[PDB]
RNA sequence: CGGCGAGUAGCGCAGCUUGGUAGCGCAACUGGUUUGGGACCAGUGGGUCGGAGGUUCGAAUCCUCUCUCGCCGACCA
RNA sequence: AGCCAGGAUGUUGGCUUAGAAGCAGCCAUCAUUUAAAGAAAGCGUAAUAGCUCACUGGUCGAGUCGGCCUGCGCGGAAGA
């Protein structure tokens, strides 16, 4: 099992991720983080700080 | 063709003929009317 | 079915059935249902020739019904020794003596009236006959 | 992008690899779309024609081994309610846990029109006396909302409501942020069999096409299939069915469809409203 | 008129154009234009009146050539006109819709007493008196 | 299909020998005591005896056949 | 009983405004042109139409039709 942050995903039930650990402690074990931005997993919607995390290119206009 | 042992006039082109013994009601209108026993 | 409220004995004797008619006219209207034939109707019989009667004449009109059981036929259940007694209540019979008249029918033309008929005596195990209007 | 296949492979193991695919072969064209349905947990998959839609399934049959079955969507339909009753009580009186648990609500959920905005289903607070206080209005509203959900009617949700409650009791410390709560379920339970409430069904409207004069062919395969034809479009030579058919009897539409009209149609369909359901065709729901 | 293959009863609508519900595929069973019979007949509806279920004999040759009969109302919708009462029967000899008498009535069977096929005037509009009794009115006298 | 055993409120039972008044213990509900549920200390509402009968001074009671639930045997070859 | 013919004009018969227009459902089943032809008889069109009949011409040209009460029979009636 894994947490996912942010706002908006889109994972339905067979999705490819790639996981990364760090655990949450909210709940007793579980236990890493989903990349966002790992071959299915869209750009979250409307990052304007901290683009490293969660994956989001530079806002051009 | 039917069997019964109750042949009735159905159709109005219904015939009723008593080929060798037996009463053949032929619908020449209809094969859905073609019946004999009686 | 059509079965007596408050009889006077549960259980009646067989008898037999010779005889001819009491009732041997239409009486009540004009149009009947008249018994040729010597036999005996069980009640079930006489709801199921009234009830395929009104879908002939699609429910309108009146239908006078003269006859009635109080001949409770007992029956033995599968599986007896001859006699512990007499059979258990099963089902209502009513004699017929021939010449009776069955089922009255009125508010309907007479040619409607002998079509409807032929419908119902296949709900008789007897054979009956259409009689229609006598004066005097 | 109007006629359509599903998948039911295994029913839920093959589902876990295929879909992928889809769109690895979706880069291939911008006309490999799927429907996505969960209230089925199904993908329904489109194609383009005849030559398309059987070699979809066939690359999949030998570079990936999948099972997949041509599948059809079963719905909730939708459910709603006929009349109302106005004396059901949130009787509880549950002792351990801590200091104490009582709850009393009176529960009238009131019947409002099928033919309705969004404020079809609401909360109307109508409340008299300070026989249950106002810092109860939220949680008397999250007791009521929970058996919305496995409503005892087969299993479906409901809609085109109204409650409008009454009458309650409540204690020092017996009444909880857990009291009540409880109370406007178990007890609103009670409020929604006594009804006689109805199923219901997600009607869609027909665009069937026609040469010029086809309608002595469709006539029959529409008519067992709910159909209330509902006129043509007329043109010089195409003219158009236009009738009312709900969704879930399209079970084995796409591919009947030509067998009837001399191999040559092309449907489409579009969903607008909400209509009941009798207990003969309710009866194979379960 | 030529001889009857392709003879139809028909124009459920005269002010609404394609009946298309209705009628639909019946003038299109053999698949003739509507296009043109449409702007043939807002050209022939300048003197008649619009809005009212008025029928049509529609003949066409071998060669694409149609024509139209087009008459007066018929007599079983001419109670909801001239009296104003836009009803039916139900059952008929048991209802009430309302009352006109011949003398009412006879101010369009002026204007269609040469349209229609008889040889007395007086009992064409027995055509409408029997017709009357029958579609549940009762008439004044 | 056939003995013994009964049906008295939501629940379970004396009233039945030898016909005469429908009570009783614990629930729903409310109050006293305490700061409050539970307990104790006391009450209120709850049936006209599954049902149709006849009988009769009046029927749960007296008898008969049915609805239903128990229970007893349903055996030799 | 046939042999060749009309075998309808009016008008979708207001319904049911279902697709119902001789002819899905309730009922009402007027009459005119008339020598005569049910605002419908069997089908049959998705509904028009198509095809036929009643009711009615010319011809052939002598008996012909449906029930009733009855005689003796046919069907119903398959077993090792």
């Amino acid at each position: 099992t894994s947490y996912i942050g942010g706002e908006g995903h889109n994972l339905q039930e067979h999705s490819v991720i790639l996981i990364r650990g760090g655990r949450v402690k909210d709940l007793p074990g579980v236990r890493y983080h989903t990349v966002r931005g790992a071959l299915d997993c869209s750009g979250v919607k409307d990052r304007k700080q901290a683009r490293s995390k969660y994956g989001v290119k530079r806002p051009k206009a | 063709m039917k069997v019964r042992a109750s042949v009735k006039k159905l159709c109005r082109n219904c015939k009723i003929v008593k080929r060798d013994g037996v009463i053949r009601v032929i619908c020449s209108a209809e094969p859905k009317h073609k019946q004999r026993q009686g | 079915m059509l079965q007596p409220k408050r009889t006077k004995f549960r259980k009646m004797h067989k008898g037999r059935n010779r005889g001819l008619a009491q009732g041997t006219d239409v009486s009540f209207g004009s149009f009947g249902l008249k018994a040729v034939g010597r036999g005996r109707l069980t009640a079930r019989q006489i709801e199921a020739a009234r009830r395929a009667m009104t879908r002939a004449v699609k429910r309108q009109g009146k239908i006078w019904i003269r006859v009635f059981p109080d001949k409770p036929i007992t029956e033995k259940p599968l599986a007896v020794r001859m006699g512990k007694g007499k059979g258990n209540v099963e089902y209502w019979v009513a004699l017929i003596q021939p010449g009776k008249v069955l089922y009255e029918m009125d508010g309907v033309p007479e040619e409607l009236a002998r079509e409807a008929f032929k419908l119902a005596a296949a709900k008789l195990p007897i054979k009956t006959t259409f009689v229609t209007k006598t004066v005097m | 992008p109007v006629i359509s296949i599903a998948v039911e492979p295994k029913t839920k193991a093959d589902q876990e690899k295929m879909g992928l695919a889809l769109g690895r072969l979706a880069k291939e064209d911008p006309s490999f779309r799927v429907w996505t349905d969960e209230e089925s947990n199904q993908t329904i998959i489109a194609g383009m024609g005849e030559l398309h839609l059987d070699i979809i399934v066939d690359r999949m049959k030998r570079e990936f081994n999948v099972e997949a079955n041509v599948g059809k969507p079963q719905v909730a339909y939708r459910e709603t309610i006929r009349q109302k009753v106005t004396d059901v009580e949130g009787k509880h009186a549950k002792q351990s846990g801590g200091r104490g648990q009582y709850g009393h609500v009176v529960i009238d959920m009131y019947p409002l029109e099928p033919g309705s905005n969004p404020k079809g289903y609401e909360f109307i607070n109508d409340i008299k006396g300070g026989v249950i206080p106002g810092e109860y209005i939220p949680a008397v509203d999250k007791g009521i909302q929970e058996q919305l959900k496995a409503g005892p009617l087969a299993g479906y949700p409901v809609v085109d409501m109204g409650i409008r409650l009454h009458f309650g009791s409540y204690h020092d410390v017996d009444s909880s942020e857990l009291a009540f709560k409880l109370a406007a379920s178990i007890a609103f339970k009670e409020g929604f069999k006594k009804a006689k409430p109805v199923l219901l069904e997600p009607i869609m409207k027909v665009e069937v096409e026609t040469p010029e004069e086809n309608t002595g062919d469709v006539i029959g395969d529409l008519s067992r299939r709910r159909g209330m034809l509902k006129g043509q479009e007329s043109e010089v030579t195409g003219v158009k069915i236009h009738a009312e058919v709900p969704l879930s009897e399209m079970f084995g539409y796409a591919t009947q469809l030509r067998s009837l009209t001399k191999g040559r149609a092309s449907y489409t369909m579009e969903f607008l409203k909400y209509d009941e359901a009798p207990s003969n065709v309710a009866q194979a729901v379960i | 008129a030529k001889k009857v293959q392709a003879y139809v009863k028909l124009q459920v609508a005269a002010g609404m154009a394609n009946p298309s519900p209705p009628v639909g595929p019946a003038l299109g069973q053999q698949g003739v234009n509507i296009m043109e019979f449409c702007k043939a007949f807002n050209a022939k509806t300048d003197s008649i009146e619009k809005g009212l279920p008025i029928p049509v004999v529609i003949t066409v040759y071998a060669d694409r050539s149609f024509t139209f009969v087009t008459k007066t109302p018929p007599a079983a919708v001419l109670l909801k006109k001239a009296a104003g009462i836009k009803s039916g029967s139900g059952k008929p000899n048991k209802d009430k819709v309302g009352k006109i008498s011949r003398a009412q009535l006879q101010e369009i069977a002026q204007t269609k007493a040469a349209d229609m096929t008889g040889a007395d005037i007086e009992a064409m509009t027995r055509s409408i008196e029997g017709t009357a009794r029958s579609m549940g009115l009762v008439v004044e006298d």
